[PDB]
C-alpha cells in the first residue's frame, strides 16, 4: 500500500524507511527523528530562529537578537512558496511525520515525554516546513558559509598605514593577509588545472 | 574536516575507497543522525547533521558522497551611504532608496520582553552603522535566496547514478563546500561547490566596498569556473580544508590562510607512502592523523640548523635532540593523562616565544593579539574542534623560508637579526620555562595530554541536553565528529559495496520521564574511542538479517 510506512531498526537502532511516495517517505524520517532526538531538535529549532530566551531567560536575549539580525524570514518563506509539489512534499512529509509523534508524546507525557522537557520546564510544539528549512539554513549556511572579517581587516589596514605610512602599510597587509600564495598545497594538482 | 578518496589505481582489493571525517566539535547527543531511505526513487544509507532531509554522508549502492568546508570568499561587505536628514534611506544609483525594516519582539522567560528593528538594503541585512561617517554596513552573501535550493540539491544528489547526474546537483548547491564522489566502477571526483560573485574590476575582496552603486557585483560566476577534478592522475583526492586549486583565493577571514604550511600535507605523505592501500590501511590513516603534531614537520629543519654548532651540554641543543628522536605521534602514558614525549609542550613554548619576538612585534596593538596563538591553546575539556597550524605560525613559516617563500617580506620579522639568533633566544625561553616546572631531566618530563569532551551545549552555546549528559574521552583525537568509510567492489565479498560509520555517543538521545535511558543512547561511545566501526546496511536482506524491531504505520495525506 501507498498508505503504508514500514520502519525497521537495526542492531544499533538505526532506522530504515520503506514507503511508496515522497510524502510517506519523509513522514517516516520525521517520525523516527521525533522518536530519537526530540529535545535536541527542539533546542536546535529555537537556536536557529532566536527563540531561546523564551524558555531559558535573560542570558539568551543577546544571542536571540544576534540570530534574528542575521537573516530575513520572509525571504525564506518566499523560497518555500515557490517550490514544486514534489519538492514541497519532502518538507511537508517531514514536518507531518514529526507532528504525528509530537501528538502521541503530548497525549501521554507520563511515558513518552523526553526527560529534559520536564527539567527545562516546557513542552514541544508542532513543526511546519519553515522550521525544517531553518534547521539547515541556521546550522549549515550560517555555521559554514557566512564567514567575513572585512570590517576588521579594514581596521587592521588603517593601523598599518598609521604605522608604516600608506604604501608600506598596504605591503605589510599583503604579507599578513595575502590574497593567494602559490606555494599552498592544493587538492587538484597543477597538471589538472 | 578531512577526506581521502582512493581510485582504481591506488586501491588494493577494491575499486574505490572513501574515508570522511567531518569536524564539527563533539556533542551529546551526536551531532549526526543515522538513517536509511528506501522508496520514492531513493535507496540510501548514511548519517547526516541535525537529521537534514538530505544525507551529507552515505551511498546509494552505485555512488558514494561526502563533504568538507570549502572556505572560498562568498561574502562581501557594502559600506552604505546614509543621509542625516531623510532617515532609513540610502543612496543607490543616484537615488535615495528606502530600506526594508522589520520589528522583532524577544520574549523572555522571567524578564521583560524586548523589541528591536532589523534593517535591510539591496546588498543584505545591516550589520552595523557608523552615524558619525553616516555609513551602515550591509553583509552580502552570494547564496542569498538559494538557501532552500541548496538543501534540495543535497537531497536530489542521493538519487544520482553517475558523475553526470551527480554534477547537475553539485551545480545547485550554493554554499562554499567541497563535494566528493566515488562509484562502483572505481571512478573518483571532486567539486569545490558554491555561488561566487562576479566582482567589478579592482574590487579587493578582503575589504569593504562602497554600496552606492559602482561596486555592485556583476552577477555570479558560472559553474564551469568552480574547481573540479574527475579521475585525477594521482589516483586519490585529499583535503583538510586546504586550497582546492592553484591561485584560488580563500575566505577574507584575517585568521584564515592557505599558505605553504598546511595540515593536508600530513595526509598526502601517508597516501604517497604506499603504492596501493587496502580499506584497513585507508581507515588506519584516521588513527595516525588523529595523533600527529602539526608543527614538528614545519620547524624541525629550522631548529636543527640553529643548534648545529652548539655543545651537547647546551640545554637548547638537548631540546632539539629530543624532537629529532620523535616521529610527532602523540601517545598517552599508562596514567591516561600525560603524553609519552614532551615534543608538543616544547613546540608550544618555543612557538609562542617566536611569535612574540617576530609577527606580534611587527603589528600595532591590539591587532597583535590576532597573531600570538601557537595553536595548542585548549582548556580542561580539551579543544572545541580540530587542531590546526595557527595564523601566526603560517606567517612565521613564510619568513623562515626567506627567499624560497613567494610572499614578499615588506617588513623583516627578525628585525635585522640573523634568524639563528632569534631561534636560539626562543629556545632559551623554552628551556627556562619548562625546566622550571618539570626539572632538568628532560627524559622524565610528563607533559599533560589534551582530552576530548562530548558537550551537552550545541555549537551555539545552547543546551541540547542536561549538563550531566556531558561525556569525556581521555585521548584528544584530531578527527571527524563521525567517520564513515565506503568500499566499492571488494574482492573480499559478494557485495558490490561495503560501508561503515560510528555515531557517538549513540543513535538515540532518548531519556524516559523516570530517568530511563534508551538502549541506543551510548552503545557507540567505546567504539569511537578505540577507532572501531559498525556496518551500514543498504539491501533489504541485510536490513532483514539485522533487524531488531519493526513498526508499520498506515497514514493518508
Ligand atoms: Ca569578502
Amino acid at each position: 500500500s501507498s498508505s503504508e510506512i514500514k520502519i525497521v531498526r537495526d542492531e544499533y537502532g538505526m532506522p530504515h524507511i520503506y514507503a511508496n511516495d515522497t510524502w510517506h517517505l519523509f513522514y517516516g524520517y520525521g517520525y523516527v527523528v521525533a522518536q530519537d532526538r526530540l529535545f535536541q531538535m527542539e533546542m536546535a529549532r529555537r537556536s536557529t530562529q532566536g527563540t531561546v530566551a523564551e524558555v531559558l531567560g535573560k542570558d539568551f536575549v543577546k544571542f536571540d537578537k544576534d540570530i534574528r539580525r542575521n537573516y530575513w524570514p520572509d525571504a525564506i518563506r518566499a523560497q518555500i512558496a515557490a517550490l514544486s509539489p514534489e519538492d514541497m512534499s519532502i518538507l511537508q512529509g517531514y514536518a507531518d511525520g514529526m507532528n504525528a509523534w509530537i501528538d502521541k508524546v503530548n497525549t501521554n507525557p507520563e511515558t513518552l515525554l523526553p526527560k529534559q522537557f520536564n527539567t527545562f520546564g516546557f513542552t514541544p510544539k508542532r513543526w511546519e516546513p519553515f522550521d525544517v528549512a531553518m534547521i539547515f539554513v541556521g546550522t549549515m549556511a550560517n555555521r559554514f558559509s557566512d564567514s567575513t572579517s572585512e570590517i576588521d581587516n579594514l581596521a587592521l589596514l588603517t593601523a598599518l598605514k598609521d604605522k608604516y605610512g600608506v604604501s608600506q602599510g598596504m605591503a605589510v597587509f599583503n604579507q599578513l593577509k595575502w590574497l593567494v600564495n602559490p606555494s599552498a598545497p592544493t587538492t587538484i594538482a597543477v597538471q589538472e588545472s | 574536516s578531512n577526506m581521502w578518496v582512493i581510485g582504481k589505481s591506488k586501491a588494493q582489493d577494491a575499486k574505490a575507497i572513501m574515508v570522511n571525517g567531518p569536524q564539527f566539535g563533539w556533542y551529546a547527543p551526536a551531532y549526526t543522525y543515522g538513517i536509511g531511505l528506501h522508496g520514492a526513487g531513493y535507496d540510501v544509507t548514511g548519517n547526516t547533521p541535525f537529521a537534514y532531509p538530505g544525507l551529507v554522508f552515505g551511498h546509494n549502492g552505485v555512488i558514494s558522497w561526502g563533504s568538507t568546508a570549502g572556505f572560498g570568499d562568498d561574502v562581501d561587505i557594502f559600506a552604505e551611504r546614509l543621509s542625516a536628514e531623510k532617515p532609513g534611506y540610502y543612496l543607490h544609483n543616484g537615488k535615495w532608496v528606502k530600506m526594508l525594516s522589520r520589528e522583532e519582539t524577544i520574549t523572555v522567560k522571567n524578564g521583560q520582553a524586548e523589541t528591536f528593528t532589523v534593517w535591510r538594503t539591496v546588498h543584505g541585512n545591516i550589520l552595523q552603522t557608523d552615524q558619525t561617517t553616516q555609513t551602515a554596513y550591509a553583509k552580502s552573501r552570494a547564496w542569498d535566496g538559494k538557501e532552500v535550493a541548496s538543501l534540495l540539491a543535497w537531497t536530489h544528489q542521493m538519487k544520482a547514478k553517475n558523475w553526470q547526474e551527480w554534477t547537475q546537483q553539485a551545480a545547485k548547491q550554493a554554499l562554499t563546500i567541497n563535494w566528493y564522489y566515488a562509484d562502483v566502477n572505481g571512478n573518483i571526483g571532486y567539486v569545490h561547490t558554491g555561488a561566487y560573485p562576479d566582482r567589478q574590476s579592482g574590487h579587493d575582496p578582503r575589504l569593504p566596498v562602497p554600496g552606492t552603486g559602482k561596486w555592485d557585483w556583476k552577477g555570479l560566476l558560472p559553474f564551469e569556473m568552480n574547481p573540479k577534478v574527475y579521475n585525477p592522475q594521482s589516483g586519490y583526492i585529499a583535503n583538510w580544508n586546504n586550497s582546492p586549486q592553484k591561485d584560488y583565493p580563500a575566505s577574507d577571514l584575517f585568521a584564515f590562510l592557505w599558505g605553504g604550511a598546511d595540515r593536508v600535507t600530513e595526509i598526502d605523505r601517508l597516501l604517497e607512502q604506499k603504492p596501493r592501500l587496502t580499506a584497513d590501511q585507508a581507515w588506519d590513516v584516521i588513527r595516525q592523523t588523529s595523533r600527529q603534531d602539526l608543527n614538528l614537520r614545519l620547524f624541525l629543519p629550522t631548529l636543527q640548523a640553529a643548534t648545529s654548532g652548539l655543545t651537547q651540554s647546551d640545554p637548547r641543543r638537548q631540546l632539539v635532540e629530543t624532537l629529532t628522536r620523535w616521529d610527532g605521534i602523540n601517545l598517552l602514558n599508562d596514567d591516561g593523562k600525560t603524553w609519552q614525549q614532551p615534543g608538543s609542550a616544547i613546540l608550544n613554548v618555543w612557538l609562542t616565544s617566536m611569535l612574540k619576538r617576530t609577527v606580534v612585534a611587527a603589528v600595532p596593538m591590539p591587532f597583535d593579539k590576532w597573531y600570538s596563538a601557537s595553536g595548542y591553546e585548549t582548556t580542561q575539556d580539551g579543544p572545541t574542534g580540530s587542531l590546526n597550524i595557527s595564523v601566526g605560525a603560517k606567517i612565521l613559516y613564510e619568513a623562515v623560508q626567506g627567499d624560497k617563500s613567494p610572499i614578499p617580506q615588506a617588513v623583516d620579522l627578525f628585525a635585522g637579526k640573523p634568524q639563528q639568533e632569534v631561534v636560539l633566544a626562543a629556545l632559551e625561553d623554552t628551556w627556562e620555562t619548562l625546566s622550571k616546572r618539570y626539572g632538568n631531566n628532560v627524559s622524565n618530563w610528563k607533559t599533560p595530554a589534551m582530552a576530548l569532551t562530548f558537550r551537552a551545549n550545541n555549537f551555539f552555546g545552547v543546551p541540547q541536553a542536561a549538563a550531566e549528559e556531558t561525556r569525556h574521552q581521555a585521548e584528544y583525537q584530531n578527527r571527524g565528529t563521525e567517520n564513515d568509510m565506503i568500499v566499492f567492489s571488494p574482492t573480499t565479498s559478494d557485495r558490490p559495496v561495503l560501508a561503515w560509520d560510528v555515531v557517538a555517543p549513540g543513535q538515540s538521545g532518548f531519556i524516559a520521564p523516570d530517568g530511563t535511558v534508551d538502549k541506543h543512547y551510548e552503545d557507540q561511545l567505546k567504539m569511537y574511542e578505540n577507532f572501531g566501526r559498525k556496518s551500514l546496511w543498504l539491501t533489504k536482506q541485510d536490513v532483514e538479517a539485522h533487524k531488531e524491531s519493526q513498526e508499520v504505520l498506515h497514514v493518508q495525506r
